[PDB]
RNA sequence: GGAAGUCGGCAAAAUGGGAAUUCCCACUGUCCCUAUCUACUAUCUA
RNA sequence: GCCAAGCGCGACGUUGCUUCGGCUCUUCCUAUCAUACCGAAGCAGAAUUCGGUAAGCGU
RNA sequence: UGUCGUCGCAAUGGUAAUUCAACUUAGUACGAGAGGAACCGUUGAUUCAGAUCAUUGGUAUUUGCGGCUGCCUGACAAGGCAAUGCCGCGGAGCUAUCAUCUGCCGGAUAACGGCUGAACGCCUCUAAGCCAGAAUCCGUGCCAGAAAGCGACGAUU
């Protein structure tokens, strides 16, 4: 149970929602929904289309990054034992990690229109 | 009442020959129906082929052979064959033959009577070899990232991935940029060569021409148009 | 060496992993070719009843010795967590984003030793070296790329295609550093690591595989003792 | 055939030229029947990934062709829903060239392989080098 | 093969109601039952 | 998907093209297999 | 023709060679191709052959 | 049927599911070998039927938003336009085996296999009797509800 990123929006794609295509060269693009998945077929590039994060990330209008609580989350492709405890940690540390986040997702929208 | 072309038939066949010499042959090779028109039009040019095999075994100089061809893209390279090993084609449709059908028949009169029956000819493999045409109109899939029209001919010639990458150094300093991104699925950038290296180190390189070159195919007229503007100025550059 | 089948399929490489730590099968499916398995490895080494993606092919889609395993990129999360809980600790578990998913098919490998596709990626190749921790080689076997799926390779013997010149049989041999034979496999069946699988102590042959087939491996293998 | 196939989208019907995945020298596959098709009036018969259809080689080496014999989809344009519930559509309509047992004629094939193609035929899977 | 209207097959439909099948029916019945 | 429709490329879209009525290529709701929209008709009222 | 129970015929037997024409459609019939169940056969198994019940359901 | 309404009853009429191959039983029964079953259980898929719009695709008069061309106000801007000018996206609705769900149980028989058992001191599946038994038959279930079939209940100008 994965909650993908959009190719195009970079947005939460969810089971069932969207569409997944696969390119010749293996590499796999999940559109959230039927415009992004348009805006791909015309070719558009995110960071040009207005509205797409990858636009907002490389525009000065989104943060270059957060290390809130000196991690947030990541791609792990190593595996690890289960743990309760460890289980319940982060499930504290993530809404900890998301408060502080939105914090910043404050400030620095203050410092943008100051 | 045997195989057209049995080795005991033809071993009759000359039994009967014998001083004589094969003048004339009628050839009317009919495979059924009820399969896709390719494959009944190549069984029958096959056929004819395999059975214009006999003729110049057992044909005298000057022979004259009628055989009945079914009309296709083979039928050109059958003519072809007809052309070298006759004197005159006679590919005509008989008034009683049904119009609405690709009945033709072709008279290959005057035998070349050669020394020897090509092993090109004689093998179907090199005679019904598929030509290759001119270089595919790349440039229209350059210039139109839409117009998805149904691109079927096969997997670029055996080609087992088809994520060819091109050095930047080579897509620069090729003169055919236009068939470079119509083939190449992207255009390379390798950190071991020195050229591309300073590619990356170059002021007029982006970091979305750097963005488009890794992803070609993901990329609109204008920004193609960029990277042509792009590689030119590199070519200004260097010289 | 045995014979086994997954239900009316013979290609028990391709519906099972074998390695010399640990034994992979299928998932959902027959209860006996796990069984099969259990019968000759359950006592030395675990066996996991897992599924890749989604698929039965796990054979040929994982690739891995005694110490790692590697999986495509395509493994879901859930499968990714459920190989590390019934794999024991010593067995690293890694994710491998390459473009040739059929890790099983392109990567030929034993415990030391591996044999890998010539176009893998370089950095799926760093992986494998520290993941596996064998020394690998970007060749070709009988001139097919798909070494995983045409050379079926184990520490004290190699199997590839009959159609290998002796010369070609002798380099392969000399850098695999093992003894190889050049046969086939279930009656003709030339894809040898589809139709065997076999660990540094046992062999697991389909049930189609011919008797002087079987007597062949055994000889190579060194297992009769 | 190993294991039951579920039902997915069919985009391949009879009539139909598609690309040849496989080694074996043929580049066009043209349909001309599909198995397991059942009396439906005025119904085209089609083919999806993982069908095994009679094709024949339109373009490529002239001794294969003239040959109706079993092909099987690998890939398939029309989109297509997977029980997991995620769609998915493949740029080309791709086949393999396969032998009424289940083995394919070629030795290597190109581009991505439907995974319900996969698991429905194992020795394509032996075959196959990247299952997406 | 047979429909569902096979004698054969409503015996042996039977034989599954006659055991625990029906079984952990009227107790599942029996739980909500007496909430 | 691309003439599999029908006695048949009739009408559309393509631009229609190429080669000898035929073949090849392209094209399309002709067909699989229909679905949606609009105006008018149709309906009721004086 | 030979017999020939019988009432000159004479049964069964026996010898003698020898305009029409087809698409859709609706139902219906069984004189049943398939599906369901039985019977027989050197029917080992498997695949059949033949014969019954049977028009529910397809073709 | 006082009147109106609610909740039901059910005479009768219609009916619906079809077929396949995969797992296990198996490489067992059986077979010199070659080969190779089936029942129970299980999973899918065809044809058909009844629905449905979470997701996906399609649809555009949302004339919803944006872009383009041209036109009109002296200019800027501002707007407005153009038989729905052109293009992209587009909810909502409709819709698609281009999407998804669901598709039931009792007896009674035919062929046939028998039980007891006379006729006929034996025998006999049949005569009187009785079991097993077909996708069959009749029910169940589902659809309608007699607009001159009916019940209980509520209140009463």
């Amino acid at each position: 149970m994965r909650v993908h990123t959009c190719y195009f929006c970079s947005g939460p794609v969810y089971p069932g929602h969207g569409i997944m295509f696969v390119r010749n060269d293996s590499k796999v693009f999940r559109f959230c929904r039927s415009k992004c998945h348009k805006n791909f077929k015309m070719k558009r590039n995110p960071r040009k289309v207005a509205w797409t994060k990858a636009y907002r990330k490389a525009h000065g209008k989104e943060m270059v990054y957060d290390t809130a609580l000196a991690v947030t989350a990541a791609r792990r492709n190593v595996p690890v034992r289960y743990d309760r405890n460890v289980i319940a940690t982060t499930l504290n540390a993530m809404k900890r990690v998301s408060q502080v986040h939105a914090k910043r997702e404050r400030l620095f929208y203050k410092k943008r229109l100051a | 009442v045997e195989d057209i072309t049995s080795d005991k038939c033809r071993s009759q066949l000359r039994g009967y020959l014998k001083t004589w010499k094969a003048d004339v042959v009628l050839h009317d090779g009919a495979p059924n129906v009820g399969s896709a028109w390719l494959q009944d039009a190549y069984g029958q040019a096959q056929l004819v082929l395999m059975s214009m095999k006999l003729a110049c075994e057992f044909l005298v100089a000057g022979g004259t052979f009628v055989t009945k061809v079914f009309r296709s893209r083979d039928y050109n390279n059958l003519l072809w064959v007809f052309k070298q090993l006759f004197n005159k084609v006679e590919a005509t449709k008989p008034p009683s033959s049904r119009n609405v059908s690709a009945e033709i028949f072709v008279v290959c009169r005057g035998y070349k009577a050669p020394k020897k029956l090509d092993p090109r000819f004689t093998d179907p493999r090199t005679v019904f070899e598929e030509v290759q045409e001119p270089v595919t109109n790349v440039d229209a899939k350059v210039f139109h990232p839409e117009k998805r029209k149904r691109s079927r001919e096969g997997y670029a010639d055996d080609d087992y991935t088809l994520h060819k990458t091109v050095l930047a150094s080579e897509f620069v300093t090729a003169n055919d940029p236009i068939q470079i991104l119509g083939t190449s699925a992207e255009i390379v950038f390798p950190k071991d060569d020195e050229e591309c290296q300073r590619l990356y180190n170059l002021d007029v390189t982006t970091e979305e021409i750097l963005l488009c070159c890794s992803d070609l195919q993901v990329l609109g007229k204008k920004e193609f148009r960029d990277i042509l503007r792009w590689r030119l100025k590199i070519r200004d550059e260097m010289g | 060496a045995l014979r086994a089948q997954f239900e009316n399929s013979n290609e028990i490489g391709v519906f099972s992993n074998l390695t010399n730590s640990y034994a992979l099968v299928a998932l959902g499916g027959s209860e006996n070719f796990y069984s099969v398995f259990e019968a000759e490895l359950g006592d030395v080494v675990p066996v996991v009843h897992t599924t890749i993606g989604g698929t039965r092919i796990i054979g040929r889609l994982t690739c891995g010795n005694r110490k790692g395993l590697l999986v495509p990129s395509s493994t879901t999360d859930n499968e990714l967590q459920h190989l590390r809980n019934s794999l024991p600790d010593p067995v690293k578990i890694q994710r491998v984003d390459e473009r040739l998913s059929a890790l099983g098919n392109i990567v030929a490998c034993n415990d030391y030793v591996a044999l890998v596709h010539p176009d893998i990626e370089r950095e799926t190749e760093e992986i494998i070296a520290d993941v596996l921790d064998v020394e690998v080689f970007r060749q070709t076997v009988a001139g097919n790329v798909l070494t995983g799926s045409y050379c079926a390779l184990s520490n004290q013997g190699a199997l590839v295609h009959p159609r290998t010149s002796i010369q070609e049989q002798d380099e392969l041999s000399s850098l695999l550093q093992v003894p190889l034979v050049a046969g086939t496999i279930n009656r003709g069946s030339d894809v040898i690591g589809a139709g065997l699988v076999v660990n540094d102590w046992c062999a697991f042959a389909g049930l189609d595989t011919t008797a002087t087939e079987l007597a062949v491996c055994e000889s190579i293998f060194k297992l009769q003792d | 055939a190993s294991g039951t196939k579920y039902r997915m989208t069919l985009g391949l019907p009879v009539q139909a030229i598609m690309n040849c995945a496989d080694n074996s020298g043929a580049k066009n596959l043209y349909i001309v029947s599909v198995f397991g098709t059942g009396a439906r009036l005025n119904r085209l018969p089609a083919a999806s990934c993982g069908d095994m259809v009679l094709a024949t080689v339109k373009k490529g080496k002239p001794d294969l062709r003239k040959k109706i014999m079993p092909a099987i989809v690998v890939r398939q344009r029309k989109a297509w829903r997977r029980k997991d519930g995620v769609y998915l559509y493949f740029e080309d309509n791709a086949g393999v060239i396969v032998n009424p047992k289940g083995e394919m004629k070629g030795s290597a094939i190109t581009g991505p392989v439907a995974k319900e193609c996969a698991d429905l035929w194992p020795r394509i899977a032996s075959n196959a080098g990247t299952v997406v | 093969t047979s429909g569902p209207r096979d004698n054969n097959r409503n015996k042996w439909a039977k034989k599954h109601l006659k055991k625990g099948k029906r079984a952990k029916n009227s107790n599942f019945s029996k739980f909500l039952k007496k909430k």
